[PDB]
């Protein structure tokens, strides 16, 4: 054995405190393994505190060490395996494959610390990726290679919203994909693993196209927190080694966020503002940082986010709000008035909007969309108290053209066939900006307002046009 | 007459109205700036305890 | 080729010499290193490790001096020497630093070989006192048609770019930057402003963006960014707008025009907060670092415009502050409202309803005011802020039977609103604004209807290029409108409406 053992000196809560022998003191982010009848609980080294004590944060279950209980030295950050073969794997925070389809059998290993790309290696892009989800498509589309978004409350809807987007992004995407949850529970986990073993996404006796590492909020506070990392780094392999595209996905990214804030506090920094750690900047900037578009190749991050008690000025959901390029925020009002996405039309914003990138169209038909709905909401105040009886021909006209606008945005999901049971429906992006066209020139506004409710494109708001006629 | 009469009393009333509600804006104004300041210190009183330890 | 530019380097490192002072790492954690040595250090002093990170030390302690580590953790390890750099931090100056994207310690980030400087320059050295500073008297014209006659902007004095979070705040801030080039080309060397960005905070991604941006408009030989992105360490945030505030003093002192627009100071404030409290400093209110006032206002004040006796620089500065959900209450915003000379107000309703650049012409002030605005500019558009705010009173009356009076000025209001519209990421010279916003004042575009407010815009613009270019030059020499000038632009307007 090496002659770096270190004995525990103090388990105290996740926090266990190792006390190596002579130089040899394994640096900062290094990970120690401690033999225990569990198996290897692993801690990742974070301060020297001087005198040979090193001071680390545990990745499993702190019950039952013993003081003084031997502790080996990996010799480097917490070292996954990555490979193609770790296609449909499901592998836990230390990289084990917790699926029980035996040994991952990986060519190479890579550390969970890789310092972002630099300055230099950062490439413009602008491609638009084809969402098929109607609010989506016209009022704030994503795009490839860039990091989208999907901010959103508490339960407004948020698992069905991930569900579609996995059943259309992840089909259409060319490259792998890996899948990444952090902190989420272990019912939407069973949920997720079964679902794409059943759309073929995982084919476990075929190829995978797409690995899996879940974490799961039984999962100890450290652990946790370096979750997220072990999934950027099998995404970064796929980027940059094998020089694929890669479409990682991370759910629900608050989760990361508020693991920080844990482990923060049991390190003893003192705690900032609304409780968040004081490294709330920087630690957001590294995993945000490192997922990024390169020369090399595509990574275009999807990132869930929860919003905690639907305040959006909190500072976790603030923190990440800067970074993700394609915002949609998912809001409980729009949810409760029954459309579904539940994304808020006038609270979605993309940097990929602008009116070359989209192309004129595109741009002067959504522009007329934010302009009508936002009109629409300034007038609602006016029509609640006074009523509609000294609102304008031009008001009247306004409101009537802004409540069909409104409902024309839900749209009945694939996934949202065990939740609703109307068939899902698809449109095409060049559909969706044609559909919208024609409501806002007022070529529709014969249609009764409920045949715009949970429709497709405008040929299917003729079509319930024609119900509701029988 | 009435036609008169009652534009004339809509004019009275809102006119009432607008009173009420300003004096509805004082009172909530009060009590926005109590509650401001008592966020203020409460939270402050956090960072003090975690400081303190 | 590169070989030889790599022989010339192996060539190009010599053996050093004997090395004063050297330290022990006592404990590094959390990136504050905490160093047991230094014997003779002075304060804020750059310090380097064995690893190759760099720090400053800023906190002497009275028996261990704790540096704050400018790179990840992993990079010192407890027990190793750190060397004494000798030298407060400090950044190269220069004019050739023109056209680089350069990081906090200043080293090349663009990747366009060695920065060519002419000084380094401390990175924390004090304001323009009392004297050496002379009001300002000089437009400095964003070429935003409501930034330019509604708050007008004049070198040397700091106003803030306040408003709601994601509002495309930088856009605002940006389309100046472009504008500037109209001036820059020339040879007139009491015109150039020469814009230095500061992007503080911001993920790489986006500076990419930027970078690429001012290059398609051709705009990256009067701009120098200094980056300081969101992966980069606390410290190198922290320092970033100081650093930059150095880059700018060159252009100052050298008597040239600058602005330096400190995109966003909002967050430089949580990147002291992160230093402050991770080195255990007294916390203060909101959980920001104690003295946090003192940090920004520090900062603030090196803008300036010198007197005539020092030379008649300027330093233009525009801080960008993010106000987290529009309350202006919050502990991080009010400070910096209150240090700053203005404001503008970037609304997120107004961006909703299609006013782009959406400065909320009522909560925007600018408390040098006059002084700026060129003087054409000033006498065409003293009515339209005057027209302004009456439409902002009379605008909730649109909900009837309304008198002809309040008719009129509903009319004349949402014409001029639509009419101040810019389209984004195009700035438009001053000579075109002058005769814009005259037609809306006189009252000529009222019978126009708003859909055909837009296409009105560019029409006129054409029209009075082809009718009378030499009104058009008249206009922006001249620069003081004359009323004879008056005359023959209210013949324009007059024939340009008819058709």
């Amino acid at each position: 054995s090496t002659p770096i053992t270190g004995k525990v000196t103090a388990v105290i809560g996740a926090i266990v405190d190792v006390h190596f022998e002579q130089s040899e003191l394994p640096a900062i982010l290094n990970a120690l393994e401690i033999k225990t009848p569990q198996g290897k609980l692993v801690l990742e080294v974070a301060q020297h505190l001087g005198e040979n004590t090193v001071r680390t944060i545990a990745m499993d279950g702190t019950e039952g060490l013993v003081r003084g209980e031997k502790v080996l030295d990996t010799g480097g950050p917490i070292s996954v395996p990555v490979g193609r073969e770790t296609l449909g794997r499901i592998i836990n925070v230390i990289g084990e494959p917790i699926d029980e389809r035996g040994p991952i059998k990986s060519k190479l290993r890579k550390p969970i610390h890789a310092d972002p790309p630099s300055f230099a290696e950062q490439s413009t892009s602008a491609e638009i990726l084809e969402t098929g989800i109607k609010v989506v498509d016209l009022l704030a589309p994503y795009a490839r290679g860039g990091k989208i978004g999907l901010f959103g409350g508490a339960g407004v809807g948020k698992t069905v919203f991930i569900q579609e987007l996995i059943n259309n992004i992840a089909k259409a995407h060319g490259g792998f994909s890996v899948f990444t949850g952090v902190g989420e529970r272990t019912r939407e986990g069973n949920d997720l693993y079964r679902e794409m073993k059943e759309t073929g996404v995982i084919n476990l006796e075929g190829e995978s196209k797409v690995a899996l590492v879940f974490g799961q909020m039984n999962e100890p506070p450290g652990a946790r927190a370096r979750v997220a990392l072990t999934g950027l780094t099998i995404a970064e392999y796929f980027r940059d080694e094998e020089g694929q595209d890669v479409l990682l996905f991370i759910d629900n990214i608050f989760r990361f966020t508020q693991a920080g804030s844990e482990v923060s506090a049991l390190l003893g920094r003192i705690p900032s503002a609304v409780g968040y750690q004081p490294t709330l900047a920087t630690d957001m900037g590294l995993l945000q940082e490192r997922i990024t578009t390169t020369k090399k190749g595509s990574v275009t991050s999807v990132q869930a986010v929860y919003v905690p008690a639907d305040d959006l000025t909190d500072p976790a959901p603030a923190t990440t709000f800067a970074h993700l390029d394609a915002t949609t925020v998912l809001s409980r009002g729009i949810s409760e008035l029954g459309i579904y996405p539940a994304v808020d039309p006038l609270d979605s914003k993309s940097r990929l909007l602008d009116a070359a990138v989209v192309g004129q169209e595109h741009y002067d038909v959504a522009s007329k969309v934010q302009e009508t709905l936002q009109t629409y909401k300034s007038l609602q105040d006016i029509i609640a108290i006074l009523g509609m009886d000294e609102l304008s021909e031009q008001d009247k006209l306004t409101v009537e053209r802004a409540r069909k606008i409104q409902r024309f945005l839900s749209q009945p999901f694939a996934v949202a066939e065990v939740f609703t049971g109307i068939p899902g429906k698809l449109v095409r992006l060049k559909d969706t900006v044609a559909s919208f066209k024609a409501v806002l020139e007022g070529k529709y506004d014969n249609i009764p307002e409920h045949a715009f409710y949970m429709v497709g494109g405008i040929e299917d708001v003729v079509a319930k046009a024609e119900k509701l006629a029988a | 007459q009435g036609y008169a009469a009652e534009i004339s009393a809509r004019r009275n009333a809102m006119d009432n109205a607008s009173k009420n509600a300003g004096d509805m804006i004082n009172r909530y104004s009060i009590l926005y700036n109590r509650t401001r300041q008592a966020v203020i210190t409460n939270e402050l009183v956090d960072i003090i305890t975690g400081a303190s330890s | 080729e590169v070989s030889s530019i790599l022989e010339e380097r192996i060539k190009g490192v010599s053996d050093e010499a004997n090395l004063n002072e050297t330290g022990r790492v006592l404990a590094v954690g959390d990136g504050i290193a905490r160093v047991f040595g230094l014997n003779n250090i002075q304060a804020e002093e750059l310090v380097e490790f064995s690893s190759g990170v760099k720090g400053m030390a800023l906190n002497l302690e009275p028996g261990q001096v704790g540096i704050v580590l400018f790179g990840s953790d992993r990079l010192v390890k407890e027990g190793e020497l750190v060397k004494r750099t000798g030298n407060i931090v400090d950044v190269p100056v220069g004019p050739g630093l023109l056209g680089r994207v350069v990081d906090a310690l200043g080293n090349p980030i663009d990747g366009k070989g060695p920065i060519d400087a002419a000084g380094r320059s401390r990175a924390q050295v004090k304001a323009p006192g009392i004297l050496p500073r002379r009001s300002v008297h000089e437009p400095v014209q964003t070429g935003l048609k409501a930034v330019d006659a509604l708050v007008p902007i004049g070198r040397g004095q700091r106003e803030l770019i306040i408003g709601d979070r994601q509002t495309g705040k930088t856009a605002v801030a940006l389309d100046t930057i472009l504008n500037q080039k109209r001036w820059n080309n020339g040879s007139d060397e009491s015109k150039k402003l020469y814009c230095v960005y500061v992007a503080v905070g911001q993920k790489r991604s986006t500076v990419a963006q930027l970078v690429q941006t001012l290059e398609q408009h051709d705009a990256m030989k009067y701009s120098i960014i200094v980056a300081a992105t969101a992966s980069e360490a606390a410290p190198l945030q922290y320092l970033a707008p100081f650093t930059a505030a150095s880059i700018g003093e060159w252009f100052r002192d050298n008597g040239k025009h600058a602005l330096i627009v400190y995109d966003d100071l909002s967050k430089q404030a949580v990147a002291y907060r992160q230093l402050s409290l991770l080195l255990r400093r007294p916390p203060g209110r909101e959980a920001y670092p104690g003295d946090v006032f003192y940090l920004h206002s520090r900062l603030l004040e090196r803008a300036a415009k010198l007197s005539e006796k020092e030379g008649s620089g300027s330093l233009t500065a525009l801080p960008v502050i993010e106000t987290q959900g529009g309350d202006v209450s919050a502990y991080i915003p009010t400070n910096v409202i209150s240090i700053t000379d203005g404001q503008i107000f970037l609304e997120a309703e107004l961006f909703y309803k299609g006013i782009r650049p959406a400065i909320n012409v009522g909560l925007s002030v600018s408390r040098v005011g006059s002084a700026a605005q060129v003087k054409a500019l000033k006498q065409v558009a003293g009515s339209l802020k005057l027209f302004l705010a009456q439409y902002r009173e009379v605008a909730a009356f649109a909900q009837s039977d309304l008198d002809a009076s309040t008719k009129q000025t509903l009319v004349r209001g949402e014409r001029l609103t639509q009419l101040l519209k810019q389209n984004q990421y195009s700035p438009l010279a001053t000579e075109e604004q002058v005769p814009l916003i005259y037609a809306g004042v006189n009252g000529h575009l009222d019978g126009i209807e708003l859909s055909r407010i837009g296409e009105f815009e560019s029409s006129f613009l054409s029209y009075l290029k082809s009718n009378h270019n030499e009104l058009l030059t008249e206009i922006r020499e001249k620069g003081e409108l004359s009323k004879e000038l008056l005359a023959s632009l209210k013949s324009a307007t007059e024939s340009f409406v008819a058709t």
